């Protein structure tokens, strides 16, 4: 069953990779790479990426979790094929995960560039709703993705996805990162992303940062200064933002307890109700200066309009099998928050069980653990878009065969 | 840490060890139980209950019934010569007796 | 890893209590009657119409030949071929330590209830 | 099948890695019990 | 008595690192080397040849030609020790930075079916270094004349999502210093040289942090530009390559080569990890592999890192001072462990199961 | 608020269950397997009690729990059960 | 002296009561279930190499019939749905081996009117009854009972309203259910005790 082959999922924020039936990725790295327009350059170890540079795009190939900008997706699969698998292309099937809303297009598109530039000799692509149910043990389920981009609710019944089910909201880490951006403006942080600093020493806190700045800094782009701000202010996201356990209550916040944090630069600062604010617009986008808007739907309801949106015969199913993942659901007290909502507007008549999963790998690369146990199946063996498959029904095969 | 492996198998019994062990820290039958005393004690536990089980069984086999009722327990314990003498003192609840009918009381 | 029986510890044969003469019988005309038995591995109305059929002129109760005056030969019973040997306990025969051997963990004592 | 046997290798796995920590770290120790039985047969050899 | 007759394996493209296992320093070492006609010696025997044969490493960065240079080297190792292959054979083995599925299969399939090891055991060098090190986690670099490991073991396991690497610790730095010389006439010409050019860093590297000393001392320099002894019976005084070359450990640009020095490499690899389990990333900060040998690099490894982390954690290295074989020492502290038994592979399961066993 | 009440129900079903595979065992027969259980086990920690007092001791043993199932179990009875713990015991410390 | 020599435990229970070279390979092998003649490769033993796969037993194709264009033409014909409606629900259904809930979500609502599941069910089940029904005399089991659409609309329906019921119907309706017991009990412990209280007085 299990063959040499190449698991991908291709995340709007990180891309992991590595090989079927392994507990965890190979390797794991931005979707937001470097670049500089030289063909072009690119980067993508965290290690020459963060290098301040000469010039800079930070090009993120991706929109709403789709491929548009192709040859900076080509360079991401290049790097990743030579510098942490280091194997040939045409040795080992490619399984990769893809979002539920992908159109035709891209699917073909992909599928002739899997078989054109990689000449591999089989190839999967499978939507990341249905790896995360393969990688939290069921067939049958809602899947929950709070990503970076998006929070989407996609409904998985019987290894399928239900298009008519797919509830999407931009209430997500990027969405967290503007909030972040707004509230140290608010509070007036001179927030330093790490490369500027050449040292610095210790101050009291709400004081400002003792620093020195680096003398042979070039004159970076504006676009791989925000990416570098921004990936503090999700540092910032792990470090000090809670969900509040029940609805946000300005005076039960002013009640709950501080958290300590130091930027880069050594400015620090206790952080207050403020931290459990900005989580409380991911369920209630009502309460959200500058967002104002009845169409947003917060992550509980995200859940129970797609439930909704189903044949009332296989809702019990659906909330009976709530899949939770994405980066966002990290955040402390999230699953605590989603699952008090879910139990207060879940129909009396159904039961409610979200599944248990909790650790950083599980709830971000549950499509890739998804790919990794889907890869190593002899009843899966059968099922891949061969290079035969392509080569007698052209690009369209992927129409044709796996949804 | 390391999975953790349960004494009843290790020793490689039914019955449960911690359980036994246990009944006897907390039971006063002692001061301070060693490391064998509730393997071997629920070793020949469980092997009496087999030991038992087994001929329960096949009285119930006898009386073509497929469950052990308290009967296939009376008479076992008393068709076998050392249960009977081990368990003489000790009434079955609902299991009967054997029919031995005295030979001077019969038809002649 | 551990031997893997310790925990099932099937026959733990201190109290084997052998099956023997009358039982002997038994499993004799058991296996008789599964040789003489049908597809599943009306009976009951062939031995109703049979028993109304007793009598005592030439009918089929008193077709049978009977006992053979050429004696019984021994046969091994797990691969067939003449068996100088019985076991000892259920009296079946075999021909040599190999057969005494699967004898022992399938067939001796097992299917006597 | 596969997914309770991938969860029943990953923490399995876990686990054993973290006894072999645990296990290093009782060698260590016994790494300096070494010496403290050194000095202690030095007081054996004291009374002796 | 496996762990009493256990046998370890490194290939160290640098230098190799073997042994019958169970004392702090190994027993077989060559340089790892394979060598054949222009138009099979790997013990101190190609260095020599190398006018005469084209050499080949068995060293891709984390990969290997496994079949024919493994086996040879697997060969050759037995030679360099007891040679109690035939008696007792329990190993444990040469491992990438990230490469298992790939690696292991092969890689056992040849040690069970050529090599017949009664007993077998594979993992990261970096988790058999930890060992070493004495304690659940850390940092640790793993250096060596391949590669530039960063990976942030916790609780004695690799995780892969936060495992980063860098390329500059061995030939990178050798052949930076020695395009650093013929400069100032130094004549580190050829292979010859190159190979001694790896064995300045005995003397030179320099024994404090040195980042601002570098350019304090080049305007007034006197008595500390130490001479070494060429082959030539030459002792021509260092320059301020006393400080370029290991400089790029710390700036790869200055190397030419595109990328934030190994302070900043273990910064993001720990900065990938989980927001609470780094604070034990903090509090064990580790290093490992020949190319950690030198004085100021634990200076820049305290520093550099202080400059980036918060002031609340603190920077607790705890870098052994034999650390170029603390992989050794630490592998052996594992293969040599008297309750580790229930943790080989042996050839009952291989044979049920294929080399595609759990490992 | 649940009033949980221990038996040894589970593993009389296991012995049971692997001593006759056919055959099952009503809730009242199992009352008796287990009651018989918790006698068997009074007896013998009993004897063993006794017997590591009779010597002076402050501790019962897998010894005094052997020769408790001595004087306990009839001949062969105790022979059987002798040998079965005996076994176990040196089952359990050769780390199987 | 004591011979002892091992485990103190078992010591005193005991006295005190007196090659392998089946080279595994990495292999190809061709999965016979499969008919675009695709190699894979597999991690097998020396002593199976070349064995046919044993996952190929696992492909029990879900069974779907096949009407062709005369058979279609005659009998399959329906007002309502057009050949190009009609072929597509088929390869949906084989497809999503035959299942309805899946199948749905994914019509080509494009070039196709809307249809709910039961009229899609209702439709591919007269369909096939029509294709068995042109074999029908060839014993073909003419007792189908072909799922019910109407009825069964309503089903799905009066499930809905008791779905989505904030409070009251799901909350309020509490007391109504208690009623079912007080209408139950107090109207004949009402008319029926007052009808015996009336012959009890009257012999009384
Ligand atoms: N430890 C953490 N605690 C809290 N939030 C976190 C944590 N790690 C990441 N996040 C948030 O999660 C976002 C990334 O989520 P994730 O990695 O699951 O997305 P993705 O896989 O790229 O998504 P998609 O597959 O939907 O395109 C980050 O932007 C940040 O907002
Ligand atoms: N005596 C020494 N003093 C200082 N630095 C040294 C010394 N010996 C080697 N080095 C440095 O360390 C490198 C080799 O280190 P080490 O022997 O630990 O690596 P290795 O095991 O050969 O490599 P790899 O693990 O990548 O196969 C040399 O290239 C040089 O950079």
């Amino acid at each position: 069953d299990e063959v040499g082959a190449l698991v991908f999922d291709i995340g709007s924020y990180t891309v992991r990779a590595g090989y079927a039936g392994e507990d965890c990725p190979k390797v794991d790295f931005p979707t937001a790479i470097g670049m500089v327009v030289e063909g072009p350059t690119y980067y993508i170890d965290t290690n020459a990426l963060r290098v301040p540079r000469e010039n800079m795009e930070a090009i993120s190939p991706l929109k709403n979790g789709m491929v548009e900008d192709w040859d900076s997706f080509q360079a991401i699969l290049d790097h990743t094929y030579k510098m942490h698998v280091k194997s040939e292309a045409s040795l080992h099937p490619v399984l990769m995960s893809e979002a539920p809303w992908n159109t035709r297009a891209k699917r073909e598109k992909l599928t002739e560039l899997m078989f054109e530039h990689y000449n591999i000799p089989a190839f999967f692509l499978c939507k990341t709703a249905v790896l995360t149910a393969f990688a939290n043990g069921r067939s049958t389920g809602l899947i929950l993705d709070s990503g970076a981009t998006h929070t989407t609710a996609i409904p998985v019944h019987d290894g399928y996805v239900l298009q008519q089910g797919i509830v999407k909201s931009p209430l997500a880490g990027d969405f967290i990162t503007m909030q972040c951006r707004e509230l140290f403006q608010e509070m007036n942080i001179e927030l330093v992303p790490p490369y500027m600093i050449a040292s610095k020493e210790a101050v009291r806190e709400g004081s400002p940062a003792n620093w020195k700045r680096k003398e042979k800094l070039p004159q970076v782009t504006r676009s791989w200064h925000n990416y570098m701000c921004n990936c503090v202010i999700q540092d910032f996201q792990a470090s000090v933002l809670q969900v509040s356990d029940s609805t946000y209550d300005e005076q039960v916040a002013a009640q709950m307890p501080t958290v300590h944090y130091e930027f880069p630069n050594g400015y620090n600062c206790d952080f207050g109700a403020e931290r459990l604010k900005i989580p409380e617009g991911l369920f209630d986008p009502s309460n959200v200066k500058g967002l104002s808007g009845n169409t947003m739907l917060g992550v509980s309801h995200v859940v129970t309009t797609s439930v909704g949106m189903c044949d009332i015969d296989i809702r019990p199913g659906l909330y009976g099998s709530v899949i939770v993942a994405g980066g966002n659901t990290l955040i402390q007290s999230f699953t605590d928050r989603l699952n008090r909502e879910l139990s207060q507007k879940t129909p009396p008549s159904m039961r409610l069980k979200l599944i248990a999963n909790n650790t950083t790998v599980e709830r971000r690369f549950s499509s890739w653990i998804g790919g990794s146990i889907l890869a190593s199946l002899g009843t899966f063996q059968q099922m891949w878009i061969s290079k035969q498959e392509y080569e007698e029904g052209g690009k369209q095969c992927v129409e044709r065969k796996c949804p | 840490r390391a999975k953790a492996k349960s004494r009843s198998s290790r020793a490689g019994l039914q019955f449960p060890v911690g359980r036994v062990h246990r009944l006897l820290r907390k039971g006063n039958y002692a001061e301070r139980v060693g490391a064998g005393a509730p393997v071997y004690l629920a070793a020949v536990l469980e092997y009496l209950t087999a030991e038992i089980l087994e001929l329960a069984g096949n009285a119930a086999r006898d009386n073509k019934k497929t469950r052990i009722i308290p009967r296939h327990l009376q008479l076992a314990i008393r068709n076998d010569e050392e249960l009977n003498k081990l368990l003489g003192r000790v009434t079955i609840a609902q299991g009967g007796v054997l029919p031995n009918i005295q030979a001077v009381l019969l038809p002649k | 890893m551990v031997e893997k029986k310790t925990s099932v510890r099937s026959q733990d044969p201190g109290q084997r209590r052998v099956l023997d003469r009358a039982a002997r019988q038994r499993r004799i005309n058991r296996q008789l009657e599964a040789l003489e038995n049908d597809n599943f591995q009306n009976f009951q109305a062939l031995l109703e119409e049979q028993n109304l059929s007793v009598a005592e002129g030439p009918n089929y109760l008193t077709a049978c030949a009977g006992p053979p005056s050429r004696p019984q030969r021994p046969f091994c019973a797990v691969c067939g071929f003449p068996s100088p040997y019985t076991c000892v306990s259920c009296g079946a025969r075999y021909c040599t330590v190999r057969c005494l051997g699967t004898h022992q963990e399938t067939r001796c004592l097992k299917w006597t209830v | 099948w596969l997914s309770a046997d991938f969860a029943q290798e990953r923490r399995w796995k876990r686990g054993v890695a973290r006894k072999v920590v645990r296990m290093v770290i009782r060698h260590h120790e016994e790494q300096r019990q070494k010496e403290e039985r050194a000095r202690r047969e030095e007081q054996a050899k004291l009374r002796r | 008595d496996d762990d009493i007759a256990a046998l370890v394996v490194d290939n160290g493209s640098g230098m190799c690192k073997a042994g019958f296992a169970g004392d702090d320093a190994p027993r077989a070492v060559f340089p790892s080397i394979v060598g054949r006609p222009r138009h099979s010696y790997v013990g101190d025997e190609a260095q020599s040849k190398r006018g005469i044969l084209t050499l080949k490493y068995p060293i891709e960065h984390g990969i290997v030609t496994n079949w024919d240079d493994m086996e040879k080297i697997w060969h050759h190792t037995f030679y360099n020790e007891l040679r109690v292959a035939p008696e007792e054979h329990p190993v444990l083995l040469t491992e990438a930075p990230l490469n298992p599925k790939a690696n292991r299969e092969k890689m056992t399939q040849i040690m069970f079916e050529t090599f017949n090891t009664p007993a077998m055991y594979v993992a990261i060098q970096a988790v058999l270094s930890l060992y070493a090190s004495g304690r659940t986690t850390g940092i640790v670099m793993d250096s060596g004349d391949g590669v530039t490991h960063t990976v942030p073991i916790y609780e004695g396991y690799a995780l892969p999502h936060a495992i980063l690497r860098l390329d500059l610790a061995g030939r990178d730095l050798t052949d930076y210093l020695m395009k650093i010389l013929t400069e100032r006439g130094y004549s580190f010409t050829t292979t010859a040289e190159r190979e001694i050019v790896r064995d300045i860093k005995e003397k030179l590297c320099y024994v404090a942090l040195d980042f601002e000393q570098e350019m304090a001392t080049a305007a007034s320099s006197s008595s500390l530009e130490k001479s070494y002894e060429l082959p030539d019976g030459q002792v021509i005084t260092i320059g301020n390559e006393r400080f370029r070359c290991p400089e790029a450990l710390f700036q790869p640009s200055f190397l030419g080569m595109e990328s934030c020095g190994i302070h900043e490499t273990t910064f993001n690899s720990i900065m990938k990890c989980d927001v609470d389990i780094r604070k034990d990333l903090y509090a064990n900060t580790v290093l490992s592999g020949g190319t950690t040998m030198y004085p100021g690099i634990a200076d820049r490894m305290q520093k550099e890192i202080t400059a980036l982390a918060p002031s609340t954690m603190k920077i607790k290295i705890i870098a052994p001072p034999e650390r170029k074989y603390s992989v050794w020492i630490g592998g052996s502290i594992l293969a040599s462990l008297s309750t580790f038994q229930q943790m080989w592979i042996s050839k009952q399961e291989y044979d049920e199961s294929g080399p595609s066993i759990v490992h | 608020k649940r009033s949980r009440k221990e038996s040894y129900s589970v593993y009389v079903y296991k012995v049971l269950k692997q001593v006759h595979p056919d055959t099952g065992i009503s809730s009242k027969a199992m009352g008796i397997m287990n009651s018989f259980v918790n006698d068997i086990f009074e007896r013998i920690a009993g004897e063993a009690s006794r017997l590591a007092h009779y010597n002076k001791r402050s501790t019962i043993t897998s010894r005094e729990i052997q020769t408790a199932v001595r004087l306990l179990l009839p001949g062969e009875l105790a022979k059987h059960a002798v040998s079965e713990g005996t076994k176990a015991v040196t089952k359990y410390t050769s780390s199987k | 002296k004591r011979p002892e020599g091992m485990h103190r435990e078992v010591y005193a229970l005991l006295y005190s009561d007196k090659k392998k070279v089946r080279p595994w390979k990495w292999m190809p092998f061709t999965n016979p279930a499969r008919k675009d003649g695709a190699m894979f490769f597999h991690w097998r033993r020396a002593a199976e190499e070349g064995k046919d796969y044993p996952f190929a037993r696992f492909n029990k194709t879900v069974q779907v019939p096949v009407y062709s264009e005369q058979e279609y033409q005659l009998y399959l014909h329906d007002d309502a749905w057009t050949k190009a409606e009609t072929d597509h629900l088929f390869d949906l259904s084989r497809r999503f081996d035959l299942r309805f809930v899946v199948i749905h979500d994914r019509y080509d609502h494009q070039q196709f009117k809307k249809r709910s599941v039961e009229d899609l069910k209702e439709r591919y089940y007269h369909i096939c009854a029509k294709l068995a029904n042109v074999r029908a005399v060839p014993g073909t089991d003419l007792k189908i009972p072909v799922f019910d659409a109407g009825h069964e609309r309503r089903r799905k329906e009066q499930l809905e309203r008791l779905y989505n019921r904030t409070p009251e119907q799901v909350a309020e309706e509490e007391y109504l259910l208690q009623e079912l017991r007080k209408i139950e009990a107090r109207k004949k412990e009402r008319e029926k005790r007052s009808q015996d209280l009336q012959k009890l007085i009257t012999a009384a």
